[PDB]
DNA sequence: CCCCCTTGAAGACGTGGTTTACGACCCCACCGCAGTGAGTGG
DNA sequence: CCACTCACTGCGGGGGGTCGTAAACCACGTCTTCAAGGGGG
């Protein structure tokens, strides 16, 4: 029991908080996007083309 | 805890050894093997003897088997 | 001690299953039909997220539950 | 004094951990260089000879 | 003191008939530090 | 135009009513081996 993993099935895609939130993000940097339009993005305060 | 229960052990098979040949089996049977329990009647055919024979051969062996053991 | 939104969620689901199964022709309002429906789930999710194992199961222990506060 | 300690800590900490992996690893190396050694005098004292 | 009975019953292990009981589902009209970012103005 | 901040951020020291299943049994019983005693100093 020290050594068993298990997972969850997650209904919807989540973001990893380390690769957003951790500067410099990578996501951002990757995309080539603002942290803070990202950041409306994922918590449902805008749409992204 | 398991040093202590191995040199017991050791006792009971000294012990056991003295015992007769026709003693040992009786005891081996009913009470050593686990996958059968061998009952009074199920060695009173095999040796020819009474139930209760059987039976009270276990006490005389028993009186041996702690003797031994205690000396 | 429970989150507010976790607690909304909770009444719209019994919000749903009122609307499902609502009769037009009694006349009355859907306001009074689903209030019942709303605070049966609310009080579900309190049984079973008050504390991190559940405190109350069979018939007897949820009738306490909600008694004992007022008591 | 009560004070001075934490800092004396962090400090000491700072250098084991930026200087931990330095081992003396062979017994001559080819180079022919070095420093200049001299006296050190401040104010006309001879600090150290 | 080896041997086969007796003879009366004490407990021994299920056992799923019989019967509660649990659990679940349904309705309810400081500290200084450094890297970042706009944000100018040019 | 890229220079030159400066505000910003992050890092260390509530009701009732049914149903199914692993518990939860009290009877259930017949098995075991409990065995009273039997004889060879």
């Amino acid at each position: 029991r020290r050594e068993r993993m298990g997972h969850i099935e997650l209904a919807s895609p989540t973001a990893h908080i380390w690769f957003l939130k951790s500067l410099p993000s990578r996501i951002g940097l990757l995309l080539d996007m603002p942290l803070r339009d990202i950041e409306r993005v994922l918590y449902f305060e805008s749409y992204v083309v | 805890d398991d040093n202590w229960e191995e040199q017991a052990a050791n006792r009971l098979t000294d012990a056991m050894q003295g015992l007769d040949e026709r003693s040992q089996d009786i005891i081996r049977a009913r009470w050593l093997d686990e996958d059968n329990k061998s009952t009074l009647q199920e060695l009173a055919d095999r040796y020819g003897v009474s139930a209760e024979r059987v039976r009270q051969l276990e006490k005389n062996a028993m009186k041996k088997l702690r003797a031994a053991i205690e000396a | 001690g429970l989150p507010q939104a976790d607690l909304i969620q909770e009444g719209n689901i019994g919000l749903m299953k009122a609307v499902r199964r609502f009769n037009p022709e009694v006349g009355v309002r859907l306001v009074s039909f689903a209030v019942h429906w709303i605070k049966a789930e609310i009080h579900e999710y309190v049984l079973r997220n008050w504390r991190i194992v559940k405190v109350a199961t069979t018939k007897a222990q949820r009738k306490l539950f909600f008694n004992l506060r007022k008591t | 004094t009560a004070l001075k300690t934490a800092n004396s800590g962090y400090l000491t900490r700072r250098l084991v951990d930026v200087a931990q992996d330095l081992v003396v690893t062979e017994d001559d190396c080819g180079t022919h260089e070095g420093i200049m050694m001299t006296p050190v005098i401040e104010g006309g004292d001879v600090k150290e000879p």
